[PDB]
């Protein structure tokens, strides 16, 4: 017994697609039907900053 | 602080987080004159860009 999907989360890893994710509220047991439906879903996305490493104090380093 | 450029086409989009100011123009400041004696009046004008 598989959740319903959450909501579409932001794209901007440097893979740009978009994150969404269910979970399982019951496991299947003593031969019953298995999951297999896809756990975390994810399709096509836009650049809102461009992929980079992020930090503060850069002054002096 | 902030705001974004955005581009919409058929052919292409992508987007662009941009700074932005308030630094508007030119104030010049236009004294009738460098120097002064107490009790006299300055005159002073502005021409604004």
């Amino acid at each position: 017994l598989l959740g319903d999907f959450g909501p579409w989360s932001d794209c901007d890893p440097c893979i740009e697609k978009q994150s969404k994710v269910r979970s399982v509220l019951r496991p299947s047991q003593f031969g019953g039907q298995p999951c297999t439906a896809p756990l975390v879903a994810f399709q096509p996305c836009i650049p809102s900053k461009l992929c980079k490493i992020e930090e503060a104090d850069c002054k002096n380093k | 602080s902030y705001v974004y450029l955005e581009v919409v086409s058929k052919h292409f989009s992508k987007s662009k987080r941009m700074p932005i100011t308030y630094d508007n123009g030119f104030l010049f400041i236009h004294t009738d004159k460098p120097v002064y004696t107490p009790d006299q009046s300055v005159k002073v004008r502005v021409y604004s860009l």
